């Protein structure tokens, strides 16, 4: 059973994420849920607003190697009062999927993980994303 | 300098712990000189400057010219051979590094605080010394309140109430993870 490709698991841990590939017998990965962006706050010069035109103005890196990045604050979209960066978690996972795993989420199937004490809105806004951004054939 | 003065007033009779007390006589009786050259001409010629002070076991002293002499060094750090001019002159130079438009605005917007800012004779000297620096046609605001010293404390007490100001209180919880190693880039 498949899209073109079968199901796989990510366990989306609030320290490290873990996963493996169709046919293996282990998580091939158990890995830092972390990402680094400069937040040194001297917001200055040549100003612009209200215009999403082609950029020269982003400075960011993701995963275990983002831990090395200087002035880049290696944040963690783990859940720890910080929750709101489920916004970044999309772009983050888009990197993971298409660029670390180097994969195709409209062809595979998926299983993903949540805590018992979960509220709806943070997932359900990401459900348009799951089926319009990630456009998966099926998941739960 | 004022200690180096009043040794001349017979004081084979002075200590480390009394700068704190010179400072008292100052806070009671010193004033910012108004017309220093003529202040000296008057000091050289009149007893009217001279006024008494009192000491812990029942002892009077009297003082009056020293009482403006040391209170000129703010306009003459160059007295010691300090490279600073009179301070608002010294300062006015760095203002010259800048935009022209600001200048009457900032003259009409100058603000004073801290302990030693609070001396008598200050502004009525200073505006006329700043006048010795400035271009023509100015008008001024000298925002030098009573308790201006504490106005800086009290402004932090207001700031703390601003909800906008609270919006990134830096926690021990960041530090618990972070250690020290880049708090100077949580800074600018």
């Amino acid at each position: 059973m498949a899209g073109r490709l079968p199901a796989c698991v990510v366990d989306c841990g609030t320290g490290y994420t873990k996963l493996g590939y169709a046919g293996n017998t282990e998580p091939q990965f158990i890995i830092p849920s972390c990402i680094a962006i400069k937040e040194s706050a001297k917001v200055g010069d040549q100003a612009q607003r209200r215009v999403m035109k082609g950029v020269d103005d982003l400075d960011f890196f993701i995963g275990d190697e983002a831990i090395e990045k200087p002035t880049y604050a290696t944040k963690w979209p783990i859940r720890h009062g910080i929750v709101e960066d489920w916004d970044l978690m999309e772009r983050f996972m888009e990197q993971v999927i298409f660029k670390y795993l180097r994969a195709e989420p409209e062809d595979h199937y998926f299983l993903l993980t949540e805590p018992p004490l979960n509220t709806p809105e943070n997932r359900e806004y990401t459900a348009e994303i799951m089926f319009e951004s990630f456009n998966v054939p099926g998941l739960y | 300098y004022l200690m180096k003065i009043l040794t001349e007033r017979g004081y084979s009779f002075v200590t480390t712990a009394e700068r704190e007390i010179v400072r008292d006589i100052k806070e009671k009786l010193c004033y910012v000189a108004l017309d220093f050259e003529n202040e000296m001409a008057t000091a050289a010629s009149s007893s009217s400057l001279e006024k008494s002070y009192e000491l812990p076991d029942g002892q009077v002293i009297t003082i009056g010219n020293e009482r403006f002499r040391c209170p000129e060094t703010l306009f003459q750090p160059s007295f010691i051979g300090m490279e600073s001019a009179g301070i608002h002159e010294t300062t006015y130079n760095s203002i010259m590094k800048c935009d022209i438009d600001i200048r009457k605005d900032l003259y009409a917007n100058n603000v004073m605080s801290g302990g030693t800012t609070m001396y008598p004779g200050i502004a009525d000297r200073m505006q006329k010394e700043i006048t010795a620096l400035a271009p023509s046609t100015m008008k001024i605001k000298i925002i030098a309140p009573p308790e201006r010293k504490y106005s800086v404390w009290i402004g932090g007490s207001i700031l703390a109430s601003l909800s906008t100001f609270q919006q990134m209180w830096i926690t021990k919880q960041e530090y618990d993870e972070a250690g020290p190693s880049i708090v100077h880039r949580k800074c600018f």
